[PDB]
This record gives structure tokens, C-alpha cells and sequence, in this order.
């Protein structure tokens, strides 16, 4: 529900501020860890909602390559959730593998649908 | 009908290519290969994994239920009766 | 093309034949079961469709019996039919003593039809689309089934009409002045 | 075809659990109590 | 065409339950749908099975249950059947919503699913309550009478409303007969909305534990899920058995079995155990219209939950604060259902006052602040 | 796409209501369909504002339903809608069926829609008979009494079968509750058969009077056939009113207004008019189970006449001796009942064995050599 | 999914290039231009045509039933008793 | 359902015997005319049952011509059905205008179907 904007926006807000990022960020790397869904083979990116016209448009516009790792990564998920099993810490998506693939697209989309909406609206 | 969801032919998701899978045929693989590690290990692991989010709301809620509960039969003690006629 | 993952710990011991046969036993057994269980729940159930306690301690009851006048035929409800309880002057036994062997549906006497003149028992619902019959309309001097026209006979032997048989006699026993059913 | 094997488990079922609660809850029931209080 | 496919009835039927493209990922809190379904039909099959011998005449009422009980063939069996597949058909659901809630199969693309289901949710329990009134039992008939005058809170229609309902001056004759036919009657109607509500979920499909798409791996629901299926009814079967059987009126009220008469009031005017979460609202609120209004709320913002929940991932299988979040909702909640049959005691209405605040701000504040924090902790995280 | 076409409700609506491609030519016949929709409806209307006042206990029946008359608000009027409305359904149906034979809508294409369609005919009046007990009028108890005598013809399980239907040793109590609740349920049974019929309608479309593809010229059926449906339906509902206001009691029989009693039979056990076609049949056959089998029958030969028909030519529109055969088969089915109500007279029995075996002669001789013959007939004439 | 039937898109129809339909905005035609001369003229022609196929077996059937009802009629007179005696 | 084929034999066996054709075909042309069809600018193979694969296929299989000749001719029947009027005599089809066009395409479907029942059974 929440624009990918908007909380890039927030994210952003509190970096540009040390006095909120040593105090933030440590906690938000330890509740990404402790979130569970690294262990599965899935990035963040993967977990977002992908029934939305923005997010379906995204990852049509993503690379091929980009598309396939999503792709078996989330095939991954699936057969560890159904086997009920968890990647071992050498398995698992390491903190740095957490790249963010597809934030730049779900930018670019928001950017689009805000631009058509604040131009229609005049 | 953009449903997110299609039939078999087309179910909406994106390409796939170098993905290959691999099962064998259940008529030539264990039914029971995992079953007695699974039941005791796997649950234990989930059951370890998942305990805080029930326990701490859990003990959070019985706590105070049971505050109330305490209460409320001192309250209807004899030792209460005053206290009962002041509150009321 | 490329090395496939060792499955040597997954696979099964069993023989070809011997895991599709263990496999087929276990659904058959399971599908077995189920058709057992869903027998018993359907049956419990179609159960309640029948007759219950209470309808059948209602029925099978005695009828207050005595003296009556001879040729008039009393009306009784067991088991809702009504019942031509009837005690047929000894006219009536002389009449049916006339037997039948030959145009009559179910040729009978009083003999099974009846265990004595002194009180006779017959169920009043007629035959075809069971019908309580008029007791003196009858063309044969019995009872009669207005719906068809139909003629019973003293004995209860259908006569004429669309009778498919002859006038049912209860399983009503008899006693002292008391009707033992 | 198949109320063969269904009406066979009913049946087997049945006779076992009947028997066997006879036997578990025999003193209990009407049958063996009857002749005491004849 | 194989002829699964090219028949229409067996066209929908495959659609529906044989190549019904599921997710693999899907546990076992997604059979939960057709268990209730069978609660339904096994519940209408028990219905109708009671029809056959309850008299809707207030004087035979509770008489004819006897008769059900005590002569018709297997007429206790129905009976228990019926009476407790209320109750499983409530866990069941309340399990239903549960996992709805737990992994966020209310979001975005199902949010009309959602809003059926909803609905459904409360005409169920307007099928509930009216069925309990018909035994007529003196918890059924005083239940009746405080619904009813609960009704009457309305300003400009309560006054000659209640009568409309009754029938007559009080819960009589009439009353009792009119709760028979529409009791009868509403299951029937929720049969239809049961079928919109599987045409809303197919075509969108059904959410999978992950959160995330489920094209990427669906299998037939024919068997993997089928058998599933089976296992999850094999399992509720057992139960219900265990509850029949073996301990029948645990669930129920024991006031229930004494004949209803207006003249003499229970020590204790309580629901059934499902009803009491919301009954408990009823109790905490003074007005007697902001009672019934907060009673209603305490289901209708299940239709907000979607617009209130900004979490850009679907579930909380992965989301430590929203998880901590929904299981204490659950645990307020059933702390909320047990107050609801307790008598009115000093910390006990104070407790159930603050319970249904925390009850409506778990919608109105919680999930909105805990998604948005949890969307800013995962990107600012997942950001170095 | 517009939101009638997006929304899974709203889609369902317009493909069978707004944009279904009906066929340009069909006449006002065609319209029969949607009637008995409001039929059953309004049928399920009035029956469930009856069964909020009527008892189903054999004492209270009759009893009930004159409460329903004098003293329930406009319980006569629905009590009269629901009684005369059974025989406009039937009038409809009839003029339904006659459709579909005369402009041949039974042909391949629609044959599963044929046999759908046979069989809510018999569930109809298998809902109609029910519904007729439960004021257990003399008509009442005795049409019951004979009926399931009837049932009783059946060699290895005709012995107690029927003390298995009728719930004791006659009808009784037991009786009359159980075809209550069977007779409240079967109606909805029916509602989803007629769902079922709409979509084996749907697969193939409708037929038209030309008995030719409809493909080359169709129409939505909306707003045209809507309101082509608009005027049949008020056509319709200004007769019923003529029956129901001025008229009530005419289709009826007077003897149902007598309370039932076992002991008396009235002169004459006939049924309701639109039953009589085939209790004269019941009448004809001497055997009782042949007398069942052979009314049976005179229904199910229905599904046979799509194989016995071997024109090559849908429909009757365009074929003389079709058209003549039809014709003679309407009025020898009018015959036919008309020769139910009858007492059994001499010339009335002969002449009902004689109706009976030209209502079957038709299916089985008549429509399959007729057709052949025009086959061969339209060949040899064209071929010039 | 052959059903003799398609959507709008394909109603199943052949191809049928060479013909052009007509129709005037109902905003700007009559409603009754027939109806005077239609419920007279046509529906006596309709009626005409299809006459025979009724009446015909209409006449068959009720000429049948007459000659049932009025021998019934004489058996039930007492000048019929006799032979309804000797039918029976 | 009777097969075109099993038709056009019993036709064929009448007429090869003028003492069954001398009586038939006069009342074959009366039934024709009186059958009604052709004031509504039909001809007899636009009446046949189109709804049967071998049906379908034989329309699929008719010239261009022919084809659109007979959609005009279907659809003024669909229109002149729903106007409930009729053509004149001067506009009817004539009876010499029942040309059987589409019998032989349905011979012909008729004798494939046979064929590979035929063969297949053996
Ligand atoms: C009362 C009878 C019900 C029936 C027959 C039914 C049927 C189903 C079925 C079969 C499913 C898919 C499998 C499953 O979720 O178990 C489903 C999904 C769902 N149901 Fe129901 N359900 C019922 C009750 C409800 C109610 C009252 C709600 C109210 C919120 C509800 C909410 C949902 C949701 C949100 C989903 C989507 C789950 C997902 O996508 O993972 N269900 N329903
Ligand atoms: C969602 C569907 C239904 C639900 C949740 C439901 C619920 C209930 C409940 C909770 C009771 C109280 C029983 C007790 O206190 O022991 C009850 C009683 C009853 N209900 Fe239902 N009901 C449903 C459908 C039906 C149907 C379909 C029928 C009839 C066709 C029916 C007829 C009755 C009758 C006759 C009783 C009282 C009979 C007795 O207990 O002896 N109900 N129902
Ligand atoms: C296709 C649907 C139905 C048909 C054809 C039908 C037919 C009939 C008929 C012929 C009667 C006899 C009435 C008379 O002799 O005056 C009757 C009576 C009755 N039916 Fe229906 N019925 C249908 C559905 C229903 C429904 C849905 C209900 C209840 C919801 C119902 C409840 C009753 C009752 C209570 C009576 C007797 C009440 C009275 O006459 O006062 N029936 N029905
Ligand atoms: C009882 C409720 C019924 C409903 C709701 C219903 C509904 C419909 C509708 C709306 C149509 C299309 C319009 C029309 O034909 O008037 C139709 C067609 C048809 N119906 Fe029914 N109908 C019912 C009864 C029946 C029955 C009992 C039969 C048994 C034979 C039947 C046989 C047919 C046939 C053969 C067609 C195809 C007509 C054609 O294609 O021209 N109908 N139905
Ligand atoms: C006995 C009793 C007392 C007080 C309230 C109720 C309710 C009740 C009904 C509704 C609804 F409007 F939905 F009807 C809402 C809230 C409620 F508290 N119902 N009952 C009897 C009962 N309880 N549970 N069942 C299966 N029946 C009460
Ligand atoms: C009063 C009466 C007498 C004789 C027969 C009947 C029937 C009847 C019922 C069935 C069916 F098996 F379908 F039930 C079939 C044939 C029948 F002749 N019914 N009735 C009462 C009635 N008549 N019309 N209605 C609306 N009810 C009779
Ligand atoms: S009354 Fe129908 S045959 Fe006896």
C-alpha cells in the first residue's frame, strides 16, 4: 500500500541525520537478520507485493539476468517453505547480497504514475 | 481480466529459463525419509523460532488477566467486603 | 547433459511391483474405509427418516372391546388405517359358507379370513389408492370403495372394481371381550 | 463394486468394538445385571 | 479435450478443485476454507435432519428437541451434531481469519475476497443466535430478549422496530417461528455467498505463506492439496467425534436445557462461548446504540484492515513487529472473550472497557504504525 | 474494460443478462424462461413468509394455515400467491416445454440442457405434491395416502419403504414434518438446478424460431429481450393477480379446505389440475408399479425424443406434418388430463388407456417416421 | 470449448463480407407505424396460416371426447342402466 | 441425426421407380411450398441443423459465393421473422431456386466420417 517513494523518502530522512542513524540502523539490520526471510534464499526486494500495477510494471522492466536470480531465488523460498527446511548460515543470503535490485525500477514507476496524477489533475 | 493469476498456460509469471527441477517419481523414493528427524528436530526448531512472538504477548496478557482475576476475588472476600463498598 | 543430484539415500528399497502394490493397498484401504464410514454416518441418519420410539409404542395398541349389535360394524384407528371391526350375524357365516374357487381375485373363507363369526376384523383401506370403504354401499354386501365403485364381500374378498386384492385383515388377535393386538 | 469392501469393514468393525465393549463393560450392563435383581 | 474440461459442470469442477493452480508453498492453515465448507454442508445435512422433527410452536419447541433427543432414531446424534458443528464451524473460522490476518491474504488483490468473507462472518452469527433461540431453552429465550431490546436502541426506527421483529409485544409464538424460517432460510443464502466468495478468491487465486507470487510454483489442487484437504477433515472429524460423542455439552450452556420462561431470569445471561468476544464489547460500552454500534465495529473494520495495513509486503511471516503485534491482537482478543462471560465485576469492566480500546486501535493505529516502521526499518536496513 | 465486464459479479451478470448474444428472431416464447425464474422466486417469497407462521405439526397444519388466512396481515395474500403461483409455474413450465418441442430446442447441441431440464420437471412437481400435504386438507392427506401406497408397488423393497417415507405405520405427524422440511429444501435444490440449466444453456446459446444458426444476427439481451421479458413479466403478474384477487380458489379444490381425517374418503382423490396428465396415466395401467413406472415414464420419454428425433431440421416452424403431430400431442396431453379429474367410467378408462398409449406412441413412432418422412420429402422436392 | 456459440468478438458465424445492415436512431422513427395496420392484417394473416394445424387435430380430439362424454352421459341416464349393466 | 447421406439413399431409392415418384414428388413440391420456408427467403439447406461437426465442416468448405449468399439469406429470414412479415410471391424464393447447393459438401463430409468409421472398426 505504502509508495516505495514515501518510504525511500523516510528511509532517507533518517540517514541524512547521524544522530538517528547510529541509533536506527544498527536495530534495522538486526530486525532484517532476525526477519527470517534471509535464511530462505530471498532478498528484501523479493518479499514485496508484486500484484500492484506499479510493481508488475517494475519487473517487467527489469534485466534479464536480474529477472531469472529473482526468479529461482523465489522458486528457493517456495521449496524451503514447503519442505519446511531453512538454508544454513553458508546458504543463506549474506547482509551484503542484500542489494536492492529493484528499488531504482519501483522509483522509476512511482515517478511516472505521480508525474501522470499531478499532471492530470491541473 | 488482468487477474495477477492466469491458468496453467499463462499464470502471470515472468520468464524463467535457466531454472531447471528435479523429482523422482514417488513410486521409487521414501515416504518416511525425514519423518523421524523432522517430527522431533525441524518442529523443535520451529517451535524455538517462533516461541517469542507468542510468549512475550502471551505472558504480557496472562499477566495481566490474571492481576484482574486476583483482584476480583479478594474483592469478593470477606477481607474485601469494605474495599469492594469503596471502589463500587 | 549434466549431473543430476544423488538421490541414492531417497530411493526406496522396495521392488518395482512391490511399492505400486503397498501404494494401491493403502489408498484402496483409505478409500475403503471412507466408503465404510459414510455408510454408517448415511445410515444413522436415513435411520432418523425412519418410524421412531414414540410411533412405535403408539401402535400395536388394543381396542376396547365387548358386546355389540350383531351386523354393525364399529370403527377403530389402529396404526391410523381405520378398522371394520364388524360382528357379522351368523347370516354372514352362512352366507360365506358358499364357497369361491372361481370369480374372485383371491378366493378365501372366513376360515383364514376371520377366527370367528362373533368378531370379525378387517382393515377399512381399500386396495388400489387405499380408500376407507362405505360399510353398506358394497355390492356384494360388504364393503364398498367409493373412489372406484369397488364391491367387498362379507368376507372381505374383493368382488367387483379395481380391487388388487382382497380387504386386508389385521394381525389383530382375540381374547375374552378384548382385542389382543 | 466398492459397498463390497465397505459393507466388510462395517461389518468387521462392528462385531470387534461390540465384543470387546461387551467384555470391558461386561459387570455394567442390563444383561448380566437382570438375574440379581430377579 | 479431456472431459473434465470440455463438460461445463465438470469444467467448473476442475477449475475449482482438481486444476486449481495453487501455491506449493501453502501449509496446512490454508485448508481451513474447505473445512469450513464441509462445517456447512454437514451442519445444513444435520439441519434439515432436525427440521424433520423440531416444531417451530414455541410450546413444542423445546418439547420436540426432547423428542429428537430421547425418541427419534439417532435424533441425539443429529442434535449434538448440529449444536457443536456451530461451534467448530466458529473455530474453524476464527482460525480462517487468523491466517488471513497472519499472512495478509486480506491485502491489495483480494480485498474484495476480503469484504465477502466478511459479510459472511456476520450473517453467520445472525444464523448463530437465531438457531439458539429456537430450542428456546431460558439462555436461548434471554438471549432473544437482550438482542432484541439491544435492537430497539435506534433512535427513530427502535422504538416500533422491536415489535416488527417480534411479532407481537415480547419474544413469543411468532417470534420463535420467524427466527425457524429465516434461520433455515440464511444458511442458504450464505451458501451463495460461500460460492461468491470462491469465484472472488479464484480470480485472483489464493496468497501462499511467503508473501510473495505463487506463479512461480502452483500445483493442481488435485491431489497434493486435495489430499490435504483430507487429511485437515480426517483431523476435524476426530475432534468433532471426541466432542460429540464424548463430551457433548462442554461447549454448550447447561441453562440452556430448562423450558424458557419470561418470569424468571437466569443468574447469568451469556452467549455461547464464540459469541462472547463481541458480547464482552457489548458489555464494556454505557449507550446502549454505541453498544450495538461498537459490537457491529468490532467486525466491519475487518474491512479497513486492508487500507489501514501500508505494509509493502504481504504477511508477517517476515515481520518480527507485526508478528509480536497480531498475536498479542489474539491473545487480547480471547482475553476479551473470556471477560465476555464473566458477570459485571469492578476490574472486569474495567478490563473489558480498555480491552476493546486495544481491540479497535490494533486496526486504527498498530498496523498502520507498525507496517510503515517496519517498511522503513527493512529498506533502511537492507540499505547499506 | 467497463466494470460490468472487469467485476467477477458483475461479468457473471452482464454475460447472462446484459450482453448475452440472444438471437435476433427469437418470438415472445422465448421469454417463458426468465417467468419461471420470477416464478420460483416469487414462489420462495411467499413460501417463507408462510413457513414464518405455518406449524408443521398434523394438528396445527390446517390450523395454522387458517391462522395464516384470518389472522396474519396479508396472509391471505400470500398464502393465495404461493397456492396459485404452484399452478402458474406449472402453466409456464408447460408452455416451456411446449416451446422447446415445437421449435425443436431439444436437438443435439442442447441435449445436456434437455436432460437438465427433465429433470427439474420432475423435482418441480416432486415439490409441488410435497407442498400440497402440508395443509393436510382431506385432498392433501389422501393424495398422500395414495402416493405412497403407490410407492409400495416395488418388489424387493416396496414392503418397507414406506414406513420408512412416511416416519410410522401411516401419514401422520412424522409425514407431515418431514415433507415440511423436504419440501422447503427441495425448492432450493431446485434453484441451483436452475442455475445449472442456465449455464448449459449458456454453452451453446438459445435457439430461435427458424431452428438456424443465430450466429449471423444476435442482439444483447439487454435492453431488447429485457424488456421483451419486462412485458411477459407483467403480462404475467396482472393474470396472476386476476387469479389471485378475484379468483383464488378456482384452481384449487374445494375439499383441501376440509380438515384430513383418515377415517373419511372424500368421493373423488384427484389431484391439483396441472398434475392431472399424468395421475390419469397413474389411473390407466392396472399394476401398481407398472401405473408408477408408466407416469414415470411419460416424463422421461422426454429424453429420449432428442435421438428419436431424426429431422434434420431444428424446430417444427417450417414442417407441415412435424407441425400436425405436435398439435394432435398437445391436445391428446390436454385430453389426458382433463380425463384425470374423472371418475373411472367406461368410456373414460378405454379412452384413458388409449391417450396413455398415444402420448408414448408419439415419442417412440410418431416424431422419429414423421421426421423421416419430411426428410425424404423436403429432399425429393427440392431436388428438381 | 467448441461450443456452436462464441462471444461477440466470434459468435461462430462465417465470414459474411458483402452484406450492410440499416436502422434508424429509434430518437427518430415512429413507434406505431405498423401497429394499426400489423394487429388486423398480419395477425389475421398469422392466424390464417396456422389454422389448419390446430383445428384439424383440435377437431380429431374434442370430437373423441364429445363421443365419450355423451355415451357416459347415456350410461349414467336410466334409459342407459341396462347396458351400463352389460358394459360392466 | 439422420446422416444427409442415409437421406438422400431413400430419396434416390423412390425416384429410380416413376411408380412411387409419380406420387411422391407432386406431394413432395405441395409440402415444400406449404412448408413456408422459402416466402421467407430460405432455402432448404439453410433450414438444415449447422449445429454438427460434419455440418460445420461441410459449411466451412462451400465457396465464397455461396457462402455470403446464404448469410443474406439467413439473415433476411432472422429479420423478416422478428418484423413477423413475409416476402411476396415476386420476391419468394421460387421453387426453382432450391438448387440443393450444399448437399454435395455434406455428401462429401458424410462419406469421409463413414470412411474412417469404416476403417478404424476393422
Ligand atoms: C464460511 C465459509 C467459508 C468458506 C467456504 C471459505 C472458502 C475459502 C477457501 C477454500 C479458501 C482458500 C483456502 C483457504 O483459505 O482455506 C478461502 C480463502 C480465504 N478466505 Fe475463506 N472461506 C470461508 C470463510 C471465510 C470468512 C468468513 C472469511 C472472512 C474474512 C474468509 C477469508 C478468506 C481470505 C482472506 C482468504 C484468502 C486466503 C489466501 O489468499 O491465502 N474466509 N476461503
Ligand atoms: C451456518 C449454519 C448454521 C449454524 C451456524 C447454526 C447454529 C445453530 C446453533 C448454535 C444452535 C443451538 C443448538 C444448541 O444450543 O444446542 C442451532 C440450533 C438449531 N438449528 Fe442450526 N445452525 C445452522 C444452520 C441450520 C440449518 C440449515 C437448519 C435446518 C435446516 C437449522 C436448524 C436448527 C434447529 C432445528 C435447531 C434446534 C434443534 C435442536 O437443537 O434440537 N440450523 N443452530
Ligand atoms: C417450486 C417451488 C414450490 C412449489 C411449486 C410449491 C407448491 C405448493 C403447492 C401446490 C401448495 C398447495 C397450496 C394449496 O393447496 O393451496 C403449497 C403449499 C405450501 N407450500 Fe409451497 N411450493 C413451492 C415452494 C415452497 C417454499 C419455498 C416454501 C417455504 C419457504 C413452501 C411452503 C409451503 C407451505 C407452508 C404451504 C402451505 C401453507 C398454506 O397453504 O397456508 N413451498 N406449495
Ligand atoms: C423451472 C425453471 C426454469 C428456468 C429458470 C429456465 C430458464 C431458461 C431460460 C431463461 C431459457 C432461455 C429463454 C427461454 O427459453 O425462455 C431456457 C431455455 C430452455 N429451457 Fe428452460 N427454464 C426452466 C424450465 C425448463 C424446464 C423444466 C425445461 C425442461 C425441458 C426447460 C427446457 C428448456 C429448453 C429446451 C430450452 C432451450 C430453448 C431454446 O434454445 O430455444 N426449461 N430456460
Ligand atoms: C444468550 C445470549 C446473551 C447475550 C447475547 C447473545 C447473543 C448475541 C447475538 C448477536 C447477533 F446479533 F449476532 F445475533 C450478537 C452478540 C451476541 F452476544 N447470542 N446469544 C445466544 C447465542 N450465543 N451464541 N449462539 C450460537 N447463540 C446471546
Ligand atoms: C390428491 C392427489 C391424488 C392423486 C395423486 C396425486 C398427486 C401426484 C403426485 C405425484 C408425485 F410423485 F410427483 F408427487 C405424481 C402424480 C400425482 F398424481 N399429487 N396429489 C396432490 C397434488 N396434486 N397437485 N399438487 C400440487 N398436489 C394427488
Ligand atoms: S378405491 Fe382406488 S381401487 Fe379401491
Amino acid at each position: 500500500v505504502q509508495s516505495m517513494t514515501s518510504v525511500v523518502k523516510a528511509a532517507n530522512f533518517i540517514l541524512a541525520r547521524p544522530t538517528l542513524s547510529k541509533i536506527i540502523t544498527p536495530l534495522a539490520q538486526k530486525f532484517t537478520a532476525y526477519a527470517g526471510y534471509r535464511e530462505m534464499g530471498l532478498k528484501f526486494n523479493d518479499l514485496l507485493l508484486e500484484e500492484t500495477p506499479i510493481m508488475q510494471t517494475a519487473i517487467k522492466r527489469l534485466p534479464s539476468e536480474l529477472n531469472y536470480s529473482r526468479n529461482f531465488r523465489i522458486l528457493t523460498a517456495h521449496q524451503l517453505a514447503l519442505s519446511h527446511q531453512l538454508l544454513p548460515a553458508e546458504k543463506a543470503v549474506k547482509p551484503e547480497e542484500d542489494d536492492n535490485y529493484l528499488i531504482p525500477y519501483i522509483l522509476e514507476a512511482e515517478k511516472e504514475a505521480f508525474e501522470k496524477a499531478e499532471l492530470d489533475n491541473i | 481480466p488482468h487477474t495477477y493469476m492466469g491458468w496453467w498456460g499463462s499464470l502471470g509469471s515472468p520468464k524463467q529459463k535457466y531454472i531447471t527441477q528435479y523429482t523422482i517419481s514417488p513410486y521409487a523414493a521414501k515416504p518416511l525419509k525425514g519423518a523421524a528427524y523432522n517430527a522431533v528436530f525441524n518442529t523443535f526448531r520451529r517451535t524455538k523460532n517462533q516461541f517469542l512472538y507468542v510468549a512475550i504477548p502471551f505472558v504480557v496478557v496472562w499477566s495481566i488477566w490474571t492481576r484482574a482475576r486476583d483482584y476480583n476475588e479478594y474483592l469478593y472476600t470477606k477481607e474485601g467486603r469494605e474495599e469492594l463498598e469503596r471502589v463500587n | 547433459n549434466y549431473q543430476q543430484p544423488d538421490y541414492s539415500s531417497y530411493l526406496n528399497n522396495k521392488s518395482g511391483q512391490g511399492s505400486r502394490n503397498f501404494t494401491y493397498f493403502m489408498v484402496g484401504s483409505m478409500g475403503l474405509l471412507s466408503a465404510a464410514g459414510a455408510k454408517s454416518t448415511v445410515e444413522a441418519f436415513l435411520s432418523s427418516f425412519a418410524a421412531s420410539a414414540d410411533v412405535l409404542a403408539m401402535a400395536k395398541v388394543e381396542v376396547k372391546l365387548g358386546a355389540i349389535p350383531e351386523g354393525k360394524n364399529v370403527i377403530i384407528k389402529w396404526q391410523g388405517k381405520p378398522v371394520f371391526i364388524r360382528h357379522r350375524t351368523a347370516d354372514e357365516i352362512e352366507e360365506a359358507n358358499q364357497v369361491d374357487i372361481k370369480t374372485l381375485r383371491d378366493p378365501q373363507n372366513d376360515a383364514d379370513r376371520v377366527k370367528k363369526p362373533e368378531w370379525l376384523i378387517m382393515l377399512g383401506i381399500c386396495t388400489h389408492l387405499g380408500c376407507v370403504p362405505i360399510g353398506e354401499a358394497g355390492d356384494f354386501g360388504g364393503w364398498f370403495c367409493p373412489c372406484h365403485g369397488s364391491h367387498y364381500d362379507i368376507s372381505g374378498r374383493i368382488r367387483k372394481g379395481p380391487a388388487p386384492l382382497n380387504l386386508e385383515i389385521p394381525e389383530y388377535d382375540f381374547t375374552d371381550d378384548e382385542t389382543l393386538l | 463394486t466398492i459397498f463390497g469392501g465397505a459393507f466388510a469393514f462395517q461389518g468387521f468393525f462392528d462385531v470387534a468394538v461390540n465384543k470387546w465393549w461387551e467384555e470391558h463393560n461386561k459387570a455394567k450392563l442390563w444383561k448380566n445385571v437382570k438375574g440379581k435383581f430377579l | 479435450m479431456p472431459t473434465r474440461k470440455s463438460n461445463t459442470y465438470l469444467s467448473l469442477v476442475n477449475s475449482y478443485l482438481i486444476d486449481s493452480p495453487q501455491p506449493s508453498s501453502i501449509n496446512y492453515w490454508w485448508n481451513l476454507g474447505s473445512l469450513l465448507g464441509l462445517c456447512l454442508v454437514i451442519q445444513i445435512a444435520s439441519g434439515v435432519f432436525l427440521a424433520m422433527h423440531y416444531s417451530s410452536n414455541i410450546e413444542l419447541a423445546f418439547d420436540s428437541v426432547e423428542h429428537i433427543m430421547r425418541d427419534v432414531n439417532a435424533g441425539w446424534l443429529i442434535r449434538y451434531i448440529h449444536a457443536n458443528g456451530a461451534s467448530f464451524f466458529f473455530i474453524c473460522m476464527y482460525l480462517h481469519i487468523g491466517k488471513a490476518l497472519y499472512y495478509g491474504s486480506y491485502k491489495q488483490p483480494r480485498v474484495m475476497l476480503w469484504v465477502i468473507g466478511v459479510v459472511i462472518f456476520i450473517l453467520t452469527m445472525a444464523i448463530a443466535f437465531m438457531g439458539y433461540c429456537l430450542v428456546y431453552g431460558q439462555m436461548s429465550h434471554w438471549g432473544a430478549t437482550v438482542i432484541t431490546n439491544l435492537l430497539s436502541a435506534i433512535p427513530f426506527i427502535g422504538n416500533d422496530i422491536v415489535p416488527f421483529i417480534w411479532g407481537g409485544f415480547s419474544v413469543s409464538n411468532p417470534t420463535i417461528q420467524r427466527f425457524f424460517a429465516l434461520h433455515f432460510l440464511l444458511p442458504f443464502i450464505l451458501a451463495a455467498l460461500v460460492c461468491m466468495h470462491l469465484m472472488a478468491l479464484h480470480v485472483h487465486g489464493s496468497s501462499n505463506p511467503v508473501g510473495i507470487t505463487g506463479n512461480i510454483d502452483r500445483l493442481p489442487m488435485h491431489p497434493y492439496f486435495i489430499f490435504k484437504d483430507l487429511i485437515t477433515v480426517f483431523v476435524f472429524l476426530l475432534i468433532f467425534s471426541l466432542f460429540v460423542f464424548y463430551s457433548p455439552n462442554t461447549l454448550g450452556h447447561p441453562d440452556n436445557y430448562i423450558p424458557g420462561n419470561p418470569m424468571v431470569t437466569p443468574p447469568s445471561i451469556v452467549p455461547e462461548w464464540y459469541l462472547l468476544p463481541f458480547y464482552a464489547i457489548l458489555r464494556s460500552i454505557p449507550d446502549k446504540l454505541g453498544g450495538v454500534i461498537a459490537m457491529f465495529g468490532a467486525i466491519l473494520i475487518l474491512l479497513s484492515l486492508p487500507y489501514t495495513d501500508r505494509s509493502i509486503i504481504r504477511g508477517n511471516s517476515f515481520k518480527v513487529l507485526s508478528k509480536l503485534a497480531f498475536y498479542l491482537f489474539v491473545f487480547n482478543f480471547i482475553l476479551l472473550g473470556n471477560l465476555g462471560q464473566l458477570h459485571v465485576e469492578v476490574p472486569y469492566i474495567q478490563l473489558g472497557q480498555f480491552a476493546t480500546a486495544y481491540y479497535f486501535a490494533h486496526y486504527i493505529i498498530v498496523v498502520p504504525v507498525i507496517s510503515t516502521l517496519e517498511n522503513i526499518l527493512y529498506y533502511i536496513g537492507t540499505q547499506t
